């Protein structure tokens, strides 16, 4: 359960960068 | 049996959007 | 309250705040004399 | 008291009448050397009257 | 003729500078001396009430709605 | 061989692809995904929801014997206030359920991915070379969304007070907001209003105007594109009547004879509309109310005379006192 | 006492000091 | 110029003051005239209304409340002991004003068009960045040293009005500001969510005290660092230098500040005292259980331990926590604090020993008090919702402030976006 | 085209005609209206 | 020529404003109509058919003014000037709400004028008059609501006002007595009219922004002000950007301006299907198996049951001053109050 809101941590901001990363890279 | 109605038919509307989306006329 | 010997000018004071407004219908009669550019 | 009255509506007179020469004197081109004469008397009187008027509101 | 000189000719001022205010003036005397409350029958500013008693008037008549509510006038209600 | 972030980063700002999927797009596609998936399993088979925080709870699922009409998402229980309250938040989860969690994830997530899609489409105008602004247009109903899911809970200090998400539930939303607030005397909805039934006017008239007036429309067409000449007849003869009439004052309305800013006309009076009743619901979220006439006219005996703005302060009366369970003597209230 | 006077000569006094820029020629 | 030349509209008109150098500082300086002609005009006119023996927020003045927060003219307990500072400071602002006005008038008159043939220094150009740079620079320093000017009225002059003194509030003399950074940054790590509001749950003058000595600090720092700087590459590469685009950057900005000043002055009863200006939302719900539990137990008996009708506590619940809180709808507040609460307050939660016997005179009233003046109005000027006979006319200052600047931040975002498209179509247009 | 000789009766004199008289007739009675003592 | 043949081509003259055979009815109605509407907002009171004020003369702003409707005693009567009630004062015929009739059966024939107006004005320049038919829409929720409505009532006096507060009355009115929200007509209304402003806006935007002659200068030297616009955008560029954001696309211009024609048209046509339902008080009320299922099981609840709750209340709280006539006294303890559930 807190499992989970680690897990939740992780996957988002792993899009977040995804994003940004390719916002700089434009 | 009305519960199924309703979530049958929706079923329905969202395969609807498929095909309309993927296998649309050519535009000739 | 104001003052006591400033109370001549009492009903004076009550018109000031509205003057900026002013200005801006005076902007336009400027642009109404000169028959508008 | 008595002079206080009487300077505080000669400042509102002053303002009044230096407050419709200052555009009209810069609009115009014609003879502004003896406008921005009167102009500096004026403010200069104007300046003046500001802080005496000040300190007579003290002794009322 | 056009409306885009229309307020330029000198017909323009000769007569409707002496019919406005004419009519003018007379829309303001229609209510100034009250005869708007006479005419449409509006209730004076304090007669929508008798004294007689402090019920509304409302007519549960239709061929007989003129004399009940004559009826009502009457008594100031 | 291209070096896999480089073949990401081309198939990601594809324009050649179906449908297009921007670097907003990374964003929007599992905040949406989420987001609905959490609605239809939730306007299915979400569990009774406590609302008031006294312990009864309000339904809104299929299967407890709700039909879609009378179904709804019900907002989070009234002990939740302004906080932030996911899974982990609560320590069961069936305490989770039942204190109305589905529905703070799902308009999180809800409003998270509308940004991104007006981000997306400023995008794509960019990446074909086109005009931007299309997105301006887009932002009048991403301004209701936030006003109705974001800006009004935060002034009423809960997220109990939200628009539930369903049919019956916008109405009663509707009908409680009237009792207290009085919009139909606040202007800035009365703006809004014109702009629909403007909006849907000046709609019909466009329809019937060009549909009458084009002939034919062709363009040669190949075996995977379009022509070289976009070509239409059209008629261009008219009569002094309608130019006279309503041409006059479209023209001058405009201050342009150019028919350009017809389009034009037609893009900002909706979208104008819905601003300001957006600000409506957003100023009325800090207790600034519409208009209440009461008592306008009294005669001078001291006895007053009824107005029709009285027949509705009584009905506001009416739907305000059951709104109320709290106590009997509710003296001056909200907030 | 005069204070209807100051009101008045205030708020008449803005197509005053337009009128005198059209005599003196700071702009027509 | 003075016929169409450029493109514009006598309704564009101000568009053709960007080439024009002193013209355009002229329409800004004079401009600035109209601003401090209000404050100290709307002043003095609502000081001639204002009677000092009732409390401001019940005739709604919106400045003067300001002014009784920074120690001039206030006395322990938010009553209002002399009022002949707040005539000096109308009339010194409205003196200002003619100044300003002056020099305005002047430099859009007589006044050079161009700067740049007199002294470069006073010239400018929209392309040159090192003259801007420098020019942004000196105003960093100087609204640096005037942040300063908070903390130093705070610290010698007279001090500021500490709401959270004992007492129900006390014009002291601050004498500690927090040094520490991690008390302090801490504040923009806080989340924007209920309990906390990321900067909008400051609730002690030293934290504010302490903050305007960084503010100062790092704002001398940087006017100092732009005057020693050109731009470099990066920061070249990324924004536009042409001319409108700085407006833009400008109006965007304060967009989000606006949001930010309502999101303050709706909730926090701090920085605004609450005896200035009205009653705060949530403190009006809060008041008006507390007085009920305070009134029915004098003439009943405790029942912040009996049960209710509802299935919960007639005036006492439970929050998830474990927290004595006040119950009804008001459980939607239990993060509130308002100095009057704070020593009912036990370790629990709401201890309800205090409520029976340490109540003082004072919080009492101000709660009654407060019940009475909820944060409610209309446009049609009367108090209370939409179904109340008119016998008030009260509608808070809070709500006033926070729906104005709602909707200007709103007006401002829309701004943004135009002016920021149309830099875009300036820049895409020179770049070829 | 539309050429002007049109005298003193046409439809667009009795266009204004009927919406000028009564117009400023009733701006005269809203007028008087605002100086009621009630 | 025959003196026929001279007035019919007098009519058809181009000028400012077109009279036309259509316009002898248009326009004596449409000033009678507007003009009474006016003179009794101003003037004629309503202190004799509802007990209330409503005009300048009285006292009133412009949101509160309105032409009220008859007394219920009239029924469904004409209100003729010389007619049995009147009978020849102008007065009286003031104060029984005699001109709402006035007015409404004016502005009934003057809507029928305008439409032979848009006929014979399209026949004239020899179009296909759709605007005509689009125009039906308005004249189906007129004469469904303002004529058949209380028809179908007993009387005029359950008829909407001419005013801007009377029709707010009118609003929480049938949500009080029908709940108007739930009949699956009106949702086609509001489902219709809000996406007659969603075409609009999107359509509006999207041409805007695929101008053409965006570079040099305008390559367009007309207009031909008939033709609207439709050449001044390319369609390949919009259809291209449409099929990828949305995934589906007009790719046929004429197909695009027919469905903005068709949506805000049917869908008030359906809301006057249901309206002139409502005539007879045929009301989808309620959902017969929800009611079971709250009276066997007390503790159901829905927002649908909380909807019901406060319509009963709009009724009890509404009704006595709304229904003067009737003479409702309800002694407090039987009106409905949250409290004491
Ligand atoms: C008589 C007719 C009438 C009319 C024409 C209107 C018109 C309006 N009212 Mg209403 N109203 C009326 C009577 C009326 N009202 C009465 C009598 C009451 C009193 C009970 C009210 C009470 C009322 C309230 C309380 C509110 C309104 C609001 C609104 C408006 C807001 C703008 C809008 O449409 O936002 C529509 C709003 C949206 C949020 C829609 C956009 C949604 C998004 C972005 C969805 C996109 C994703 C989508 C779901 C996915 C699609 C997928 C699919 C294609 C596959 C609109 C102006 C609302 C308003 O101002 O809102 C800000 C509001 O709060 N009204
Ligand atoms: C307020 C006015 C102001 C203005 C207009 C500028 C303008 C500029 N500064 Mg500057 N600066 C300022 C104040 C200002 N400064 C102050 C007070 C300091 C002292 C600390 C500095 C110190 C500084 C340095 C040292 C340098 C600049 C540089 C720059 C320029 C280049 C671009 C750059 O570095 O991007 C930097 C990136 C950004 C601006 C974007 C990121 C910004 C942040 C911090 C976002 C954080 C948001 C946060 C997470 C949100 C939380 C929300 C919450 C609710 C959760 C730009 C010309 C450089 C330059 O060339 O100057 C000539 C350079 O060398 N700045
Ligand atoms: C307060 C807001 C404000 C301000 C500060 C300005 C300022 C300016 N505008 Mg302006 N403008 C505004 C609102 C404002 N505008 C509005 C609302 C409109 C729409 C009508 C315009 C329309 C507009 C146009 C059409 C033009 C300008 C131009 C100009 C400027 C150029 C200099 C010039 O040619 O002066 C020319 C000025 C004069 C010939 C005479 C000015 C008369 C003065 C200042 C008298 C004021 C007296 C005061 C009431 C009493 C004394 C007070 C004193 C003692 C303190 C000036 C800097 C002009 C421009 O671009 O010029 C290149 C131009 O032609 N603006
Ligand atoms: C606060 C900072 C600020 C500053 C310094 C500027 C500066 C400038 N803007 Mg603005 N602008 C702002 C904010 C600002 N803007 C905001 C917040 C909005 C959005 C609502 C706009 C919308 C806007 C438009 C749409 C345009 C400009 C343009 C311009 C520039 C050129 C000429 C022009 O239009 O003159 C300014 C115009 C006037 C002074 C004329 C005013 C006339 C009327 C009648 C409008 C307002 C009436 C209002 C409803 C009355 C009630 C107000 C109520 C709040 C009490 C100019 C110098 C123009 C531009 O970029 O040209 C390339 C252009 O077309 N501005
Ligand atoms: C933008 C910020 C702002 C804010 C927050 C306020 C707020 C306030 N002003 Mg104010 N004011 C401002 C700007 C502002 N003003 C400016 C720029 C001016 C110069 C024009 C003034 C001029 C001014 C005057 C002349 C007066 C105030 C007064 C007051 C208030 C005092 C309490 C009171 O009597 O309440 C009740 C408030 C009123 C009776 C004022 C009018 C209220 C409204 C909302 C009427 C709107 C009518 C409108 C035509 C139709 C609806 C809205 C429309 C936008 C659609 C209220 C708190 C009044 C006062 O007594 O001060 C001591 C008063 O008479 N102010
Ligand atoms: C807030 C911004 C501001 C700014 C940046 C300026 C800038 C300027 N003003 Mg000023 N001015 C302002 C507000 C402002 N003014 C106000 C509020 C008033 C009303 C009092 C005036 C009254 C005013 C007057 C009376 C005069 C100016 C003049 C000038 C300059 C004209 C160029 C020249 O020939 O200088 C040549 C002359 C000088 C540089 C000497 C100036 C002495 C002054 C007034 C200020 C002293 C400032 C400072 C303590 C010392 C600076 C030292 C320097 C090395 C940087 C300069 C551009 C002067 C000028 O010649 O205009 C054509 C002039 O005599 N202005
Ligand atoms: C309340 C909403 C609403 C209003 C006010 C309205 C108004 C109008 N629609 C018209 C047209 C149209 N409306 C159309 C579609 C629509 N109209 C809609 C909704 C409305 N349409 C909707 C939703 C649609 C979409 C389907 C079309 C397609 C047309 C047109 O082509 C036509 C036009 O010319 O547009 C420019 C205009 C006809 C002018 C004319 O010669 O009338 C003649 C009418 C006369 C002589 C009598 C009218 C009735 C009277 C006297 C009684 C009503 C009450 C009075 C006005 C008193 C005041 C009432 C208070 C409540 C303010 C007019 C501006
Ligand atoms: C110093 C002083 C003072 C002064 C003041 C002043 C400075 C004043 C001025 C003022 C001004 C500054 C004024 C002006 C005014 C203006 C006017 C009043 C105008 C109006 C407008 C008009 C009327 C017009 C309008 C229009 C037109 C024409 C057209 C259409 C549009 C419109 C509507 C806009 C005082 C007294 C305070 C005292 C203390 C000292
Ligand atoms: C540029 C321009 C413009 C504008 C201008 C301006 C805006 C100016 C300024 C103005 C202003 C800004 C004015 C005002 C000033 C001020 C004043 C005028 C004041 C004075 C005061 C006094 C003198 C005082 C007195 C007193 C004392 C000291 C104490 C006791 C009390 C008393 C009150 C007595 C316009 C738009 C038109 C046009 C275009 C251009
Ligand atoms: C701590 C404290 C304090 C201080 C405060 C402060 C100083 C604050 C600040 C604040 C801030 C300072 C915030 C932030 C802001 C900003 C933002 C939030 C923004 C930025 C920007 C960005 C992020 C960008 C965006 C974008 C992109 C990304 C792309 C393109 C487009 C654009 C450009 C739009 C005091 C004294 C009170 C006391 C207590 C504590
Ligand atoms: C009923 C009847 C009749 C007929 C009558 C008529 C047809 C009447 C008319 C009437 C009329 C026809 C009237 C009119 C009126 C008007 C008015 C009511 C007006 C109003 C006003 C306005 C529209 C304006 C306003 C304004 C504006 C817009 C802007 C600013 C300024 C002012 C505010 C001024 C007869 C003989 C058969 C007999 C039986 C009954
Ligand atoms: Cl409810
Ligand atoms: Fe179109
Ligand atoms: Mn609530």
């Amino acid at each position: 359960m807190e499992t989970l809101k680690i897990t939740v941590y992780i996957v988002v901001t792993f899009f977040v960068l995804l994003f940004v990363f390719g916002f700089l890279s434009g | 049996m009305e519960t199924i109605t309703y979530v049958f038919i929706f079923a329905c509307i969202i395969a609807l959007f498929f095909f309309a989306i993927f296998f649309r006329e050519p535009p000739r | 309250k104001l003052p006591e010997a400033y109370a001549i000018f009492d009903p004076l004071v009550d018109v000031l705040p509205v003057i900026p407004v002013l200005f801006l219908a005076l902007a336009f009669v400027w642009q109404a004399a000169v028959g508008f550019r | 008291t008595i002079l206080f009255q009487l300077a505080l509506a000669a400042l509102v007179i002053l303002s009044f009448v230096m407050v419709i020469g200052v555009p009209v004197a810069y609009a115009s081109p014609q003879d502004w050397d003896r406008s921005k004469q009167l102009i500096f008397l004026g403010s200069g009187l104007w300046i003046a009257l500001v802080l005496v008027v000040g300190v007579l509101n003290f002794f009322v | 003729r056009p409306f885009s000189d229309i307020i330029t000719s000198v017909r323009y001022w000769v007569i409707h500078s002496i019919t406005i205010p004419a009519l003018f003036i007379a829309g303001w005397l229609f209510v100034s001396t009250g005869l708007a409350y006479d005419v449409f029958g509006t209730p004076r500013p304090d007669s929508y009430y008798a004294q007689e008693q402090r019920s509304i008037p409302l007519v549960t008549d239709r061929f007989e709605a003129k004399q009940q509510v004559e009826t009502f006038l009457e008594q100031l209600k | 061989s291209a070096n896999l972030w480089e073949r990401f980063c081309n198939w990601v700002t594809s324009t050649d692809n179906r449908l297009y999927v921007g670097w907003f797009g990374v964003i929007m596609i599992p905040t949406l995904l989420a987001a609905t998936i959490c609605f239809v399993i939730a306007f299915i088979a979400a569990p009774p929801v406590d609302i008031d925080g006294i312990r009864e709870p309000v339904s809104g699922s299929l299967l407890y014997g709700n039909n879609i009409i009378t179904g709804a998402v019900v907002p989070s229980s009234n002990a939740i206030g302004l906080h932030f309250y996911p899974i982990w938040e609560a320590a069961s989860l069936d305490e989770w359920l039942y204190n109305g969690g589905p529905y703070q994830l799902i308009i999180f997530h809800f409003l998270l991915g509308a940004s991104c899609y007006m981000g997306r489409q400023w995008e794509l105008s960019y990446r074909l070379g086109m005009r931007p602004w299309i997105c301006v247009a887009y932002s009048a109903p991403l301004a209701s969304a936030f006003a109705v899911f974001l800006i009004y809970p935060i002034g009423q200090g809960s997220f109990s007070d939200g628009m539930p998400l369903g049919i019956s539930g916008t109405f009663n939303f509707m009908i409680v907001f009237q009792a207290e607030h009085n919009i139909l005397m606040h202007p800035f909805h009365q703006l809004g209003v014109a702009g629909v039934f403007g909006g849907a006017l000046f709609c019909a008239m466009h329809g019937s105007l060009v549909t009458s007036s084009l002939i034919r429309e062709t363009t040669e067409t190949e075996s995977a594109n379009y022509g070289y000449k976009f070509g239409q007849e059209e008629e261009t003869y008219n009569i002094v009547a309608a130019h006279g009439y309503f041409g006059r004052l479209i023209f001058q309305y405009a201050s342009f004879n150019n028919s350009r800013s017809l389009h034009f006309f037609l893009a900002a009076w909706p979208v104008v509309g819905v601003w300001f009743t957006a600000l409506g619901i957003s100023t009325m979220a800090f207790n600034l109310n519409g208009f209440n006439f009461n008592h306008s006219v009294i005669d001078a005996k001291g006895n007053v005379i009824n107005t029709w703005a009285d027949i509705i302060n009584r009905a506001n009366l009416g739907m305000e006192v059951m709104h109320e369970r709290n106590a009997h003597n509710f003296p001056l209230d909200l907030a | 006492i005069a204070q209807l006077t100051m009101i008045a000569m205030i708020g008449i006094a803005g197509p005053m000091i337009i009128f005198l820029l059209a005599v003196r020629r700071g702009n027509l | 110029r003075d016929q169409e030349s450029s493109g514009f509209a006598w309704w564009a008109g101000n568009a053709r003051l960007i080439n024009l150098s002193g013209k355009l500082l002229g329409a800004h300086v004079a401009h600035a005239g109209l601003i401090v002609f209000w404050a100290g005009a709307m002043t003095l006119f609502e000081l001639a209304h204002f009677i000092p023996e009732k409390p401001m927020y019940e005739q709604g003045l919106i400045l003067i409340p300001h002014i009784a927060t920074l120690g001039w003219g206030v006395g322990p307990g938010g009553e209002v002991v002399d009022t002949f500072p707040f005539f000096v400071v109308g009339v010194v602002h409205l003196i200002s004003s003619a100044v300003l006005g002056f020099g305005g008038v002047y430099h859009a008159i007589r006044g050079p068009e161009t700067l740049e043939e007199y002294s470069s220094f006073f010239g400018y150009d929209w392309k040159d960045k090192n003259k801007m740079t420098t020019i942004l620079g000196f105003h960093l320093i100087v609204l640096g040293i005037g942040a300063l000017l908070l903390v130093a009225k705070a610290m010698f002059f007279g001090g500021l009005y500490d709401t959270w003194a004992p007492g129900g509030g006390d014009v002291r003399v601050i004498t500690n500001p927090t040094l520490d950074p991690r008390v302090i940054f801490g504040y923009l790590l806080k989340s924007p969510f209920g309990g906390e509001g990321w900067i909008v749950s400051v609730n002690n003058l030293e934290d504010v005290v302490g903050g305007h000595i960084w503010i100062g600090l790092i704002c001398i720092a940087g006017g100092i660092w732009h005057i020693l700087t050109t731009p470099f590459g990066w920061a070249r590469r990324a924004f536009i230098w042409s001319g409108e685009a700085y407006l833009s950057y400008s109006l965007g900005a304060l967009s989000m500040m606006g949001f930010i000043a309502t999101c303050f002055v709706w909730f926090n009863n701090t920085v605004y005292p609450s005896e200035f200006y009205g009653p705060t939302g949530p403190e009006a719900s809060q008041a008006q259980a507390m007085t009920f539990l305070i009134r029915d137990q004098k003439l009943g008996a405790n029942v912040g331990s009996a049960q209710g009708p509802t299935g919960l506590g007639k005036y006492l619940m439970r929050s998830p926590t474990g927290e004595i809180i006040f119950g009804g709808e008001t459980m939607r507040f239990w993060d509130f604090r308002g100095p009057w609460l704070e020593p009912l307050r036990g370790p629990n939660g709401l201890d309800l020993n205090k409520i029976k016997n340490d109540i003082q005179p004072w919080q009492e009233r101000r709660a009654a008090e407060y019940m009475t003046h909820a944060p409610l109005g209309s446009l049609n000027s009367v108090g209370g919702v939409a179904t109340e006979i008119n016998s008030v006319n009260f509608v808070s200052p809070r709500s006033w402030l926070a729906t104005s600047h709602f909707v200007l931040a709103f007006f401002f975002l829309v701004g943004h976006l135009w002016h920021a498209g149309r830099a875009r179509a300036a820049a895409a247009g020179f770049e070829k | 085209q539309e050429p002007v000789s049109y005298p003193i009766f046409t439809v667009r004199w009795v266009a204004v005609h009927t919406l000028a008289v009564p117009t400023i007739f009733f701006l005269g009675a809203i007028a008087a209206m605002q100086f009621i003592q009630r | 020529r025959g003196w026929f043949d001279i007035l019919d081509d007098w009519l058809k003259r181009d000028r400012f404003v077109f009279v036309g055979w259509s316009g002898i009815l248009l326009f004596p109605c449409a000033y009678l109509a507007l003009g009474g509407w006016l003179t009794g907002t101003t003037f004629v009171t309503s202190w004799y058919t509802h007990g209330l004020a409503s005009s300048y003369l009285e006292g009133c702003n412009f949101l509160t003014v309105a032409v009220s409707t008859p007394a219920n005693s009239m029924g469904h009567s004409l209100l003729l000037l010389w007619g049995p009630e009147a009978q020849g004062d102008f007065t009286r015929w003031c104060q029984l709400g005699g001109l709402w009739t006035f007015i409404a059966l004016h502005g009934a024939f003057g809507l029928i004028g305008f439409m032979l107006r848009q006929f014979e004005i399209a026949r004239l320049v020899g179009v296909r008059p759709y605007n005509a038919i689009a125009f039906s829409a308005p004249i189906a929720v007129f004469v469904s609501v303002f004529l058949i409505y209380p028809l179908g009532q007993s009387s005029w006096f359950f008829a909407p006002s001419f005013g801007v507060a009377a029709i707010f009355r009118f609003l929480l009115f049938f949500q009080g007595f029908h709940n108007w929200t739930l009949n699956p007509f009106h949702m086609m209304g509001v489902a219709g009219v809000l996406g007659g402003a969603l075409l609009c806006a999107i359509h509006g935007a999207t041409v805007e922004n695929t101008l053409f002659q965006d570079g040099e200068g305008a390559s367009t030297f007309r207009a031909f002000n008939p033709t609207q616009a439709e050449e001044t955008y390319s369609m390949v560029t919009a259809n291209r950007f449409w099929s990828q954001i949305f995934g589906i696309a007009f790719s046929n211009k004429r197909w695009l301006h027919f469905f903005m024609l068709f949506v805000p048209v049917t869908g008030l046509w359906m809301s006057a299907i249901g309206v002139v339902g409502l005539a007879l008080n045929l009301r989808s009320y309620d959902f017969i198996s929800q009611e079971i299922r709250a009276a066997e099981d007390p503790e159901f609840e829905t927002f649908y049951t909380k909807n019901l709750l406060l319509n009963e209340g709009i009724r009890a709280w509404m009704a006595p001053q709304d229904q003067p006539h009737e003479n409702f006294v309800f002694p407090e303890e039987v009106l409905p109050r949250g409290n004491a559930l």
